[PDB]
C-alpha cells in the first residue's frame, strides 16, 4: 500500500473511558509540547503563551462530554489537525485564521442593529 | 368585603379538565360574582387552558406581582390563599 | 448629467416608459460617472416609440394570425380577435390590426395609437 | 421472505400443492416463520440438507 | 445580444425562461406592463463573469431574443465592464443584427 | 435561567454582525441526544436560530398536491441581513447562509429528531385538514317548494 | 353510513352520496380535473375525470358519479389513458400559444396535466386557425385574456354561489360560448380576486401582479392576514426584498380557501409610505434621529413631565400583535399607568363587555359553528364589510338549509336574505320579544352576533345586558353542553388579543385622568378627543399616516409581513405570523422598541428574547402558548356578571346603530397606502369597468398610455 | 470572513411540479422469487 505520512495515526475506537481519559491527556500534552515549534514554523509574532492558551480553550469546549463515541470523533479531529499542522501542510494564513485576536447586552445589541 | 387598596388586577390560570381538582373552578364559580361586585374597578382575568396548573396572580402598584399556585388546595384553602393576597 | 446623452432615456424618447424604469439622469450620476464619455455609453432606441410608427394592418376577417412574419424566425403563432372598435395589437410584437368594419369609427377619433394609414 | 421462498417454493417451482383453502393458512405461516426466525435459524433446525 | 423584430420592437417578452434554465444564475430579469400595456422587461442583466457560455438561454427562447453573437473579442479593463444591463445588450443586438440573423438563418432548420 | 440570551457564548470564524445571540448551545452532556451540532462543524449561529417544521399547504393556483406530501424544514428570516440591494446593479445581496436551503422529511418525528440532534431551535405547525362533506351533482337541481334563494347558472 | 368500494384494486370506505372523485382523494388515487372544485358545485363539463367502472358502457365523470354499493373503478386502464389523452387534445386545440406571455406559467394545471396525461405532440394544424375571442372589462382588478378560457365554469359558480355576485356568466353557445358579463360592467364583490386563483388557466389574472413575477422564483411563507379580525390563513409570496402577492391557503375552521380583496390586493401598500428611521419633531419639522438620540429624547421628555398614575396613556391600533401589548402593559404598569386604550371610538373607557371571562368578547360558537346555525340574529354589523369571508359562510349555510337571519342596525346590501328588525335598542327589544326571538328560542343552534360597532356605541352598556339576558333566559338552547349562542364579532386583528391580556381601560377613574405622555402603539384611527394637544406624543408603527404626522417622535417598527407576532382572532384562535422579509431600513421589532425604552426610562423589563416574553405571555393567559387552537371557556355562565350585573342602569339615549365601515377599501394604514385599493375605491365611485382605469395600458382616450399605476 | 454574497443564490426549487410525473412504475420480479398463489377449490 501507500505509506502513511509522518504523524498519521490509525483510527481506532476508545476501549473504555480510561482509554479515552489517557488519550485526551496525550493529545493535550502533544499540542502544548509543540507550541514552541508551531511558532517558528508559522512565524507567529505572539508569544507561545497565547498559542497554548488557545489549545487549552479548544480542549475546554469539549470538557463536559460523557459519550465515548463523541470523544472518539473529537480525538480523530485533533489527530488530523495535529498531523496537518506539524507537517506544514497548512500555511500561516490558516494558522492565523485560528487566532481571532456578539453584543454584551440587549441594549447594546438593539442600538447598533442586531449586534 | 372588597380588596386592599393596591391590588391592580387578579389573574387566575386554571383548566377546564379534572386533571387538576375542580376546586379552583368551584371557588371561582362562587367567588367571582361577589368578588367582582364588591370592587368592580379591578380586572379578575379568568384564563384557562388545557393542562394548566391552577394558580393566581395579584399585580400591585409600580408593576410588582405576586404568584401562588393553587395545586392541591381545596375550595376553602384556596379562599384563604387568595385572601392573604388582597388583605393588608 | 450635463449632456442630453446622459438625460434623455433614449435617443428617440426622453421620458421613461415603465413604472419602475430608473431615469437615465438618475443612473448616470455618481462617482462612477465623473470621467466618462456619455455618448459612448450604450443608449439604445426605445421600442415603445418605434412599434407605434407602424401603420395598421387592415383586414376584413374576424380573426387574424400573427407569427412575427419570420416563419420559424418569428414568434409563436397566435390569433387576434378584431371585433371591438379599437386597434387590436399582437401580444408578442405589437403590430397593429383593425377591422375594416371600424374604419369609419377609427378615422373619426381625435387621436389613436397607430397610424391608420 | 427468503425463509418463505424456502418453506413453500415459488409460483415457478412450488414445494407443496397449496390446494384451495387450508393452504392459505400454511402460506401465511411460511411468511410468519420468516419474520419470527431468519435464514440462519431456518437452516439450523432443518439441518444441513 | 438582445434582438429586435423588423419594426424595432424588442422581441423579449419577460417569460423568464432563460433566467430559469441558466446553469450559473447569471441572468436577473425584472418585468412590468409597459406604458402601452405591453409585457416588457424593466431589468435585463447578464453577469458575464458568472456565465458558462453553454447557449441554453438561446435554446429556450420562445421568440429568438437572447442570442450569443459570433463575437469573442470583447476583453475589458475592469469587471464592472462585464456586468451587462439591458442598455448594453440591446446595443449589442443593434450592432450585430446582420450576423445574428445570418447565423439563425443558417442554423435554424437544425433547431 | 429560563431561556436566557447568553452573552458569554464564544464566537468563531463564522460569526458576523448578523449572528443572533444564542440561548444555549450543545456541549455533549445532554441526555439521549447525539450532540451532532457540537461536532458537525457548523457555526454556533445554527443553535441560535429557529427552524420551521411543517407540511407545505397546497398552492391556491393549482389542484395538484405533490408538494404537500412531505415535511419541510426551513430557516426563519432574521430582521437584518436577509436581503439588501447592491449599490451597483440593484441585485439583491444577502448575509444569511441558510436562505436557500431546506430539508425534507417523511414524518414529523424525523424532523424533530434531526433538529434536536443538530441543536436547532424549532417550531412546528400542524397542517390544516380538509373537512369532508359529501358532494352530489343532483343537489344542483333540488326541488324548491318556496322562494328560489338563488338562480343557479351552471 | 360509509359504503365500501374498490378503487384501483384498493378498498375505500366513504359516506354514501359522495362523488366518486371524493372516494379517490380518500384512497390516495390521483384523478385529473379542471371543472371540479371541492368548494363548488359539480359541473361535469371538462371530461378529464373519466374513469372505468364495471357494468358501464362508457367512461363515467368521477366528479359527478355517486358512489354505489360495491363498484369497481379503474383509474389507470387503457380506457382512462385513451380518454385523458383525447380530452387533452380537445382542450389544447383552440388554446392560444401564449405560455411565454401568460402569468399562469409554472403554476398551470393545464400544462401539468397536459405533461402528465396528454400526448407530447399536437395534431392540430388547421389552415382555418384557432378560435379567438375579444377581451372584456370586468373592473380594475381582473385582467382579461379570454382566448385562454377552457370553459370550466369555476368562476361563474364561485361568483354566483359563493360570493352572491350574479353578474358573471357565459353568454353564447357552441364553440363561441364566452364567459364574461354581457354588458361591460365592474364586478362588485369583496371576494372577487378569488376567481383569479380558481381559474385553472390565466384568462382571469391579477392586474396589479401582471408580468412581474414567475412562480418558481417566489419564496412561499405561510402567514396570517391581519387586515381584519378573522385571521385568514395566507401564503405570502416574496422575491427577495419585495412581497409580490398574497394567496389564500386552506383553513376550513377559519377562511375556507378564500380571502377578500383587501386581504389580497393591499400588499402593494407594504412598500410605499414606510417608516425606516426615527424622526424627532424639531421646530415643527421632522428630522432624522439615531435610535439612541430618539430614545434619549423620549426619556428626557418623560423625566421632565413626571407623569403620575395614569398620565401615561397608551393607545393600540388594529395591527398590533400580542408580543407588543404584553410588553407595553409591562412598561406602563411599572411606570405607574393602567391607562391602556384602544384605537376605536370608545376605546379609551371601560368596555361594556369586560375581559374577565373570555366568553364575554369572543365568537363563542366557532366560525365553524355557522356550518350548523339555524337562526342568526345580527346586531349592528355589516358582515360583508367586517368579515367578508365569514359573510360567505353564512350565505353557504343559508342556501343549503332552512337558516333564518334577521338583523338590527343599518340596512346593507347583502349576499343573503335577512329581515330588518330595526336600528336601535328599542327595535332589538321588540326583536327578541317578537317572532324572531321565538325563532331564536325554538331553534337548535341559535346564534346572536354582536358587532364591535355596538361596543363603540353610546348604549353598548345597555345593548350588551339586553342580549345576554336573553341568552341566560334561554340556556339549554343558547348555553348547552355543546353549543354557545353568544358571539361578539371583531373586525380588527389586535382586539381579541388585546382583551386576552387586559389591554383595556379598567375604570372611569383611570379614563378621567388627563395624560401628558401618550404612546400611540400603531394607532391611527384614534378619536381627536383621546389625544391631548399638549401631551408629548410618541408614535410607533410602520406607516406614515394620521398617527405619525401628529407625534413628537416616531419610531419605525415592523409590519406583519416582517415579524413573527401572535394574533388572536375573533373566536379566540391563537395564530402566529411568519416573517416573509426582513426589516426595512432602520426599523426594529416593536416589542424590542418597548423593551429598549424601558432601559432609558429607568425600569428595564426582565425578558431579553422572544421566548422569555412568550413565557410572560403564557402566564397572562396560558392559551397564548397553545397555537392554532381555541380553548373552551370553562366557567361560561360567569359571563353574567360583567354583562348584566355590571350593566344594569344605563342612560339609554336611543341613538340608532351606526355603519362603522364607511369605506371597505380604506380601513387601516396599509390599505390607505395601497395604490390598488385607491383604484378600487375610484372605480367604485365612478363605475369605470375598464381594466386600465388608473393603470398602465393603452385606451381610446389614452393613445399613449401611462407609466402611472394607481393615479 | 463570514460569507456575504453580492447576489444571493436563487433557489428555483419551489417551481417543482405540483403533479407527480413518474407514477409507481411496474413490478418485474420473476415468478421464481414470488410466493405461490393458492389455486381455487
Ligand atoms: P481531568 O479529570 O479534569 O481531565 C480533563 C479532561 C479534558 C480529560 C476531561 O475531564 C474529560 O475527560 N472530558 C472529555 C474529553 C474532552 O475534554 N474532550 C475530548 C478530547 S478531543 C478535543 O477536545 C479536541 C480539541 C480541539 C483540537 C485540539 C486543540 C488544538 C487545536 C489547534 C491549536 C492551534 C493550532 C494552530
Ligand atoms: S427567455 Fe427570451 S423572451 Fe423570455 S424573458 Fe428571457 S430573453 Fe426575454
Ligand atoms: S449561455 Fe450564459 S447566460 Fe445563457 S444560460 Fe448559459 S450561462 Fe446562462
Ligand atoms: S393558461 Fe397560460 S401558461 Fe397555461 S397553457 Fe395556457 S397560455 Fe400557457
Ligand atoms: S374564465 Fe377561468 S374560471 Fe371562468 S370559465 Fe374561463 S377558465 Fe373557467
Ligand atoms: S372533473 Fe368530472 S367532468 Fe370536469
Ligand atoms: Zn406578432
Amino acid at each position: 500500500a501507500v505509506q502513511p505520512t509522518k504523524f498519521a495515526v490509525t483510527v481506532r475506537q476508545s476501549r473504555n473511558w480510561a482509554d479515552a481519559k489517557q488519550r485526551v491527556i496525550a493529545a493535550y500534552r502533544a499540542w502544548i509540547r509543540a507550541a514552541p515549534e508551531i511558532q517558528t514554523m508559522y512565524s507567529i509574532p505572539f508569544p507561545v503563551s497565547h498559542i497554548r492558551t488557545r489549545i487549552r480553550q479548544e480542549f475546554e469546549r469539549h470538557r463536559y462530554v460523557n459519550k465515548l463515541n463523541v470523544v472518539d470523533v473529537l480525538l480523530q479531529q485533533s489527530n488530523a489537525d495535529f498531523q496537518e499542522t506539524m507537517n506544514f501542510w497548512r500555511q500561516q494564513s490558516h494558522v492565523m485564521a485560528f487566532f481571532k485576536e456578539l453584543p454584551s447586552n440587549f441594549i447594546t445589541g438593539f442600538l447598533e442593529g442586531r449586534n | 368585603y372588597a380588596f386592599a387598596k393596591g391590588v391592580k388586577e387578579l389573574r387566575f390560570l386554571f383548566c377546564q379538565t379534572s386533571q387538576h381538582s375542580a376546586e379552583a373552578r368551584s371557588f371561582l364559580n362562587r367567588a367571582y360574582p361577589i368578588m367582582k361586585k364588591h370592587n368592580p374597578t379591578i380586572p379578575i382575568l379568568l384564563r384557562e387552558a388545557q393542562g394548566t396548573i391552577p394558580r393566581v396572580y395579584a399585580r400591585y402598584e409600580f408593576g410588582r406581582e405576586k404568584m401562588e399556585s393553587l395545586e392541591g388546595l381545596t375550595d376553602k384553602q384556596i379562599e384563604e390563599t387568595v385572601a392573604k393576597l388582597v388583605k393588608t | 448629467g450635463r449632456p442630453a446623452s446622459a438625460v434623455m432615456q433614449a435617443p428617440n424618447r426622453a421620458e421613461v416608459w415603465s413604472r419602475s424604469q430608473r431615469p437615465r439622469s438618475e443612473a448616470m450620476a455618481g462617482p462612477r460617472f465623473e470621467q466618462t464619455d456619455f455618448d459612448a455609453q450604450p443608449r439604445p432606441w426605445a421600442a415603445i416609440e418605434l412599434i407605434h410608427k407602424q401603420p395598421v394592418r387592415w383586414t376584413h376577417d374576424r380573426i387574424v394570425a400573427c407569427d412575427g412574419g419570420g416563419g420559424p424566425h418569428g414568434h409563436p403563432k397566435i390569433y387576434i380577435n378584431t371585433d371591438k372598435p379599437e386597434i387590436a395589437t399582437c401580444n408578442y410584437c405589437g403590430l397593429p390590426f383593425a377591422n375594416e368594419h371600424h374604419r369609419k369609427y377609427l378615422e373619426s377619433l381625435p387621436q389613436t395609437s397607430y397610424p391608420l394609414n | 421472505q427468503q425463509v418463505a421462498l424456502l418453506s413453500v417454493g415459488s409460483a415457478a417451482q412450488p414445494r407443496v400443492e397449496l390446494i384451495g383453502e387450508e393452504g392459505t393458512k400454511a402460506l401465511v405461516a411460511a411468511e410468519e416463520e420468516g419474520k419470527e426466525k431468519g435464514v440462519a435459524k431456518y437452516l439450523e433446525e432443518k439441518g444441513a440438507e | 445580444a438582445l434582438r429586435r423584430y423588423p419594426s424595432g420592437e424588442e422581441r423579449c417578452i419577460a417569460c423568464k425562461l432563460c433566467e430559469a434554465v441558466c446553469p450559473a444564475q447569471a441572468i436577473t430579469i425584472e418585468a412590468e406592463e409597459r406604458a402601452d400595456g405591453s409585457r416588457r422587461t424593466t431589468r435585463y442583466d447578464i453577469d458575464m463573469t458568472k456565465c458558462i457560455y453553454c447557449g441554453f438561454c438561446q435554446e429556450s427562447c420562445p421568440v429568438d431574443a437572447i442570442v450569443e453573437s459570433p463575437n469573442a473579442e470583447y476583453a475589458t479593463e475592469t469587471r464592472e465592464e462585464l456586468l451587462y444591463n439591458k442598455e448594453k445588450l440591446l446595443a449589442n443586438g443593434d450592432k450585430w443584427e446582420p450576423e445574428l440573423a445570418a447565423a439563425i438563418r443558417a442554423d435554424a432548420p437544425y433547431r | 435561567p429560563r431561556n436566557a440570551p447568553d452573552y458569554n457564548v464564544p464566537i468563531d470564524i463564522a460569526t458576523s454582525t448578523f449572528t443572533p445571540v444564542p440561548k444555549n448551545v450543545q456541549d455533549g452532556s445532554e441526555e439521549n441526544v447525539v450532540p451532532a451540532g457540537l461536532i458537525s462543524g457548523a457555526p454556533m449561529e445554527l443553535q441560535a436560530r429557529t427552524v420551521r417544521i411543517y407540511k407545505p399547504a397546497k398552492p391556491a393556483t393549482q389542484s395538484g398536491e405533490k408538494n404537500t406530501q412531505l415535511w419541510r424544514m426551513d430557516w426563519d428570516v432574521l430582521g437584518k441581513g436577509h436581503r439588501w440591494e447592491n449599490p451597483l446593479m440593484g441585485w439583491q445581496s444577502s448575509a444569511d447562509f441558510m436562505q436557500g436551503t431546506h430539508l425534507t422529511f417523511k414524518t414529523k418525528e424525523d424532523a424533530i429528531a434531526f433538529a434536536e440532534k443538530q441543536g436547532y431551535e424549532y417550531f412546528v405547525q400542524e397542517p390544516n385538514e380538509r373537512h369532508f362533506r359529501p358532494k352530489a351533482y343532483a343537489n344542483n337541481f333540488l326541488y324548491s317548494p318556496g322562494k328560489l334563494k338563488h338562480i343557479r347558472t351552471k | 353510513a360509509e359504503v365500501e368500494l374498490t378503487i384501483d384494486g384498493k378498498k375505500v370506505s366513504i359516506e354514501a352520496g359522495s362523488a366518486l372523485i371524493q372516494a379517490c382523494e380518500k384512497a390516495g388515487v390521483v384523478v385529473p380535473r379542471y371543472c371540479y372544485h371541492e368548494k363548488l358545485a359539480i359541473a361535469g363539463n371538462c371530461r378529464m375525470c373519466l374513469v372505468e367502472v364495471e357494468r358501464s358502457p362508457k367512461p363515467v365523470a368521477s366528479c359527478a358519479w355517486p358512489v354505489q354499493a360495491g363498484m369497481v373503478v379503474k383509474t389507470n386502464s387503457p380506457l382512462t389513458h385513451k380518454a385523458r389523452e383525447g380530452v387533452m387534445e380537445f382542450l389544447l386545440a383552440n388554446h392560444p400559444l401564449d405560455c411565454p406571455i401568460c402569468d399562469q406559467g409554472g403554476e398551470c394545471d393545464l400544462q401539468d396535466q397536459s405533461m402528465r396525461y396528454g400526448a407530447d405532440r399536437g395534431r392540430f394544424h388547421e389552415i382555418g386557425g384557432k378560435r379567438a375571442v375579444e377581451d372584456k372589462n370586468i373592473g380594475p382588478l381582473i385582467k382579461t385574456s379570454m382566448n385562454r378560457c377552457i370553459h370550466c365554469t369555476r368562476c361563474v359558480r364561485f361568483m354566483n354561489d359563493i360570493a352572491g355576485a350574479p353578474e358573471l356568466g357565459s353568454t353564447g353557445r357552441g364553440n363561441d360560448l364566452q364567459i364574461g358579463t354581457y354588458l361591460e360592467k365592474n364586478l362588485d364583490s369583496e371576494l372577487s380576486g378569488n376567481v383569479i386563483d380558481l381559474c385553472p388557466v390565466g384568462a382571469l389574472t391579477s392586474k396589479p401582479y401582471a408580468f412581474r413575477a414567475r412562480p418558481w422564483e417566489l419564496k412561499r411563507t405561510e402567514s396570517i392576514d391581519v387586515l381584519d379580525g378573522l385571521g385568514s390563513n395566507i401564503r405570502v409570496d416574496s422575491r427577495g426584498l419585495e412581497v409580490m402577492r398574497i394567496l389564500p391557503r386552506l383553513n376550513d375552521d377559519v377562511n375556507e380557501e378564500w380571502i377578500n380583496d383587501k386581504t389580497r390586493f393591499a400588499c402593494d401598500g407594504l412598500k410605499t409610505q414606510r417608516l425606516t428611521m426615527p424622526l424627532v419633531r424639531r421646530d415643527g419639522k421632522f428630522e432624522p434621529a439615531t435610535w439612541e438620540q430618539a430614545l434619549t429624547e423620549i426619556a428626557h421628555a418623560y423625566q421632565t413631565l413626571a407623569p403620575k398614575e395614569n398620565e401615561f396613556k397608551v393607545i393600540a391600533g388594529q395591527l398590533v400583535e400580542v408580543e407588543s401589548l404584553v410588553a407595553m402593559k409591562d412598561l406602563a404598569n411599572r411606570l405607574g399607568s393602567e391607562n391602556l386604550a384602544l384605537d376605536f371610538p370608545g376605546g379609551s373607557q371601560p368596555l361594556a363587555h369586560g375581559v374577565d371571562i373570555r366568553s364575554n368578547y369572543l365568537f363563542n360558537s366557532k366560525i365553524w359553528g355557522i356550518e350548523e346555525a339555524d337562526a342568526i340574529l345580527l346586531v349592528g354589523t355589516n358582515p360583508r364589510h367586517e368579515a367578508a369571508v365569514l359573510n360567505a359562510r353564512i350565505r353557504k349555510q343559508w342556501l343549503r338549509s332552512d337558516l333564518e337571519i334577521a338583523a338590527v342596525g343599518q340596512p346593507w346590501e347583502s349576499t343573503f336574505d335577512y329581515e330588518h328588525l330595526g336600528t336601535d335598542l328599542a327595535a332589538l327589544k321588540n326583536a327578541l320579544s317578537g317572532p324572531f326571538g321565538e325563532k331564536l328560542k325554538k331553534a337548535k343552534r341559535p346564534m346572536i352576533i354582536v358587532g364591535s360597532g355596538v361596543t363603540e356605541h353610546p348604549d353598548a352598556k345597555a345593548f350588551y345586558e339586553t342580549v345576554w339576558s336573553f341568552v341566560e333566559k334561554n340556556a339549554s338552547n343558547f348555553l348547552t353542553e355543546e353549543w354557545c349562542g353568544y358571539n361578539v364579532l371583531q373586525r380588527a386583528a389586535s382586539r381579541a388579543g388585546a382583551f386576552e391580556v387586559g389591554f383595556v381601560v379598567p375604570s372611569p377613574e383611570v379614563a378621567a385622568t388627563k395624560p401628558k405622555f401618550v404612546w400611540l402603539l400603531g394607532a391611527d384611527e384614534f378619536d381627536p378627543a383621546d389625544v391631548p394637544k399638549d401631551a408629548f406624543i410618541v408614535y410607533q408603527g410602520h406607516h406614515g399616516d394620521r398617527g405619525a404626522e401628529i407625534a413628537d417622535i416616531v419610531l419605525p417598527g415592523a409590519a406583519y409581513t416582517e415579524k413573527a407576532g401572535t394574533y388572536v382572532n375573533t373566536e379566540g384562535r391563537v395564530q402566529m405570523t411568519r416573517a416573509a422579509t426582513g426589516l426595512p431600513g432602520a426599523a426594529r421589532t416593536d416589542w424590542k422598541i418597548i423593551r429598549a425604552v424601558s432601559e432609558f426610562l429607568g425600569v428595564p423589563l426582565p425578558y431579553d428574547d422572544v421566548a422569555q416574553l412568550r413565557d410572560r405571555m403564557a402566564e397572562i393567559s396560558p392559551a397564548l402558548a397553545a397555537y392554532d387552537v381555541v380553548e373552551p371557556v370553562a366557567l361560561r355562565h360567569l359571563s353574567k356578571v360583567q354583562l348584566v350585573d355590571q350593566n344594569k342602569g344605563a342612560k339609554v339615549t336611543g341613538e340608532p346603530l351606526k355603519k362603522v365601515v364607511e369605506n371597505f377599501y380604506f380601513t387601516d394604514v396599509i390599505s390607505r397606502s395601497s395604490p390598488t385599493m385607491a383604484r378600487c375605491s375610484a372605480a367604485k365611485e365612478t363605475g369605470d369597468p375598464r381594466t386600465n382605469f388608473m393603470a398602465p395600458g393603452m385606451e381610446e382616450d389614452r393613445p399613449m398610455g401611462q407609466i402611472a399605476y394607481g393615479a | 470572513e463570514p460569507l456575504e454574497l453580492t447576489q444571493a443564490f436563487r433557489n428555483f426549487e419551489g417551481g417543482s411540479s405540483a403533479w407527480d410525473q413518474v407514477g409507481p412504475g411496474i413490478d418485474r420480479t420473476p415468478d421464481t422469487f414470488k410466493l405461490p398463489t393458492p389455486k381455487p377449490e
